[PDB]
């Protein structure tokens, strides 16, 4: 059981 | 046979205690990525062991390599008391990392309207555009993101009012 990395979302996806 | 970073990731309290044992400073130990405990422990919610790791001696104001911090990792997730943790110990609460978030703009992002009023009440900036040209109050207009707006225009009011 390994865990994903810590993620930081791209927080402008599909905005102009 | 899990490493520290993962038995903080999955909350493997007793495991990570064990293995802490020494009380070095196996606490800080980033992986390849910069990730110290403390930041895998935050980005998975795992509030106990972030109260263990903070009382043992892990330093909360560490950036990983892409400046990511604990604080970021918890705002992204929502986790409003581990946000609260974190703030206790006078993290900088307007990180900038490089991939152009904030602990503000990811709540916002999150649409984690607690998580947005706690950062708020412990004086996180709203004037600064990130990389995107996005101001916080930019983004959850963007969004439509209303509870979260709401939550800005509350505070917005307070800060024009010394009395």
């Amino acid at each position: 059981p390994l865990y994903t990395s810590p993620s930081l979302p791209n927080i402008t996806l599909g905005l102009p | 046979s899990l490493s520290i970073h993962q038995l903080a990731a999955q909350g493997e309290l007793d495991q990570l205690k064990e293995h802490l044992r020494k009380g070095d400073n196996l606490v800080n130990k980033p992986d390849e990525r910069g990730f110290t405990p403390l930041i895998w422990a935050s980005a998975f919610g795992e509030i106990e062991t972030v109260r263990f790791l903070l009382e043992w001696g892990a330093d909360p104001h560490i950036l990983a390599k892409e400046r990511e911090s604990a604080l970021s990792l918890a705002s992204t997730g929502g986790y409003t008391d581990i946000v609260g943790l974190l703030l206790e110990r006078d993290v900088d609460i307007n990180i900038y990392d490089w991939n152009g978030g904030t602990p503000l703009l990811y709540a916002v992002h999150g649409n984690h309207v607690k998580c947005v009023e706690a950062l708020l009440a412990r004086g996180a900036d709203l004037t600064t555009e990130a990389d995107s040209g996005y101001t916080p109050m930019d983004l959850a207009v963007a969004l439509g993101y209303r509870k979260v707006q709401q939550v800005i225009e509350n505070h917005i009011l307070k800060l024009f009012q010394s009395n």
